[PDB]
């Protein structure tokens, strides 16, 4: 199972991907992923238990909750794999990715509404349910509230940082996870989200589907930062109060570890590393 | 220590902040009487459930934010 540059996929395979997603939607299951994240999300703080942000753990957590999703989609259609988006080759709302075929572009001015593709309202095919601001259409105002995605160089010089994560393991950390994450730094993943608007920059970003292919890259960026330093790993390994320590379980599966996932390839690999 | 109460009226809706599924707040922000989850960085700085990932300096910072996000919309509780 290889996970694919969007850029890269076939008709059929864009096809396939959207269907897949779209039954998710309709069977109740697509919006409980929604859910958990949103729960992570407004409970993990920098000053006490933190899990599925803002800590070691950001990366791991990811890893688990977007391969529980692709499980989910494979159920649907077993030829499925969760697409990437390099944001830092494929910047401008010009990119395929926002095309009609694949996600749909950017929201209209007035409202922030998505009016094209197979997630827009009109379809009937992607209510937004759960949800804190109260309108029920995807929003998206790419480029709108920060002009640029990171660069390929911004991406390099985060890439170069060798140790993992440091304390205080949070927002104000020094290490690869925070500028990746993005607290801290440049901004990768932060500043993605914040770019896309609508929905994605906000605690119900699961709510668009570019959500998964965001985190497949911001996933093949560890296993890159990985293969460039093979003598650094998961930290902290032990007796970290509020943060999941090395062998330490993760909610809420309670039943894996970062140990468990810091090699990607026993689960799937990538066109290319 | 909390930063201080707020009251005022930002693009015609109603921003309220005061001292104290989700975290552990020690301020709380409303939004025409609906209360905004927000939450507190370690360097100072908030974000709210509707701007998560772009930090401002303040809680009243974060409520505007979040009207401008809004667009007009009602917020529903958290
Ligand atoms: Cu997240
Ligand atoms: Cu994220």
């Amino acid at each position: 199972t290889v996970r694919k540059n969007q850029a890269t996929l076939t008709a059929d395979e864009k096809r396939r991907f959207v269907a897949a997603v779209l039954e998710l939607k309709r069977s109740g299951r697509y919006d409980e992923f929604v859910r958990t994240h949103n729960e992570f999300i407004m409970s993990d703080t920098d000053s006490g238990e933190r899990t599925g942000h803002r800590s070691p753990s950001f990366l791991p957590w990811h890893r688990r909750f977007l391969l529980d999703f692709e499980q989910a989609l494979q159920s649907v259609d077993s030829s499925v794999t969760l697409p990437y988006w390099d944001w830092s080759a494929d910047r401008t709302v010009r990119a395929s990715l926002w095309a009609p075929d694949f996600l749909g572009g950017t929201g209209r001015s007035t409202d922030g509404r998505v009016m094209d593709g197979p997630f827009a309202a009109s379809t009937g095919n992607w209510p937004i349910n759960v949800r804190v601001d109260s309108r029920t259409y995807l929003r998206r105002s790419l480029g709108g509230s920060v002009a640029e995605l990171p660069t390929r160089a911004e991406v390099e010089s985060v890439l170069a940082i060798s140790a993992y994560d440091l304390p205080p393991y949070n927002s104000a950390s020094e290490g690869f996870r925070n500028h990746l994450e993005g607290w801290r730094g440049v901004n990768l993943h932060n500043r993605v989200h914040v770019w896309v608007g609508g929905q994605m920059a906000t605690g119900v970003s699961p709510n668009d589907p570019v959500f998964w292919l965001h985190h497949a890259y911001v996933d093949k960026l560890w296993a890159e930062w990985q293969r460039r330093h093979p003598d650094s790993a998961y930290v902290p390994t032990g007796g970290t109060p509020d943060v999941v320590d090395l062998n330490e379980t993760m909610k809420p599966w309670n039943t894996v570890r970062p140990a468990d996932l810091l090699d990607h390839t026993a689960y799937y690999t990538f066109d290319a590393l | 220590a909390a930063p201080e109460s707020f009251d005022e009226v930002y693009k015609g809706r109603r921003i309220q902040g005061r001292p104290a599924h989700e975290h552990g707040g020690g301020y709380e922000v409303f939004v025409d009487g609906v209360q905004l989850h927000v939450m507190r960085n370690a360097d100072g700085s908030w974000i709210s459930v509707v701007s998560h990932y772009d930090p401002v300096p303040t809680p009243r910072a974060a409520a505007r934010a979040a009207v401008d996000e809004l667009q007009g919309a009602p917020l529903l509780p958290f």
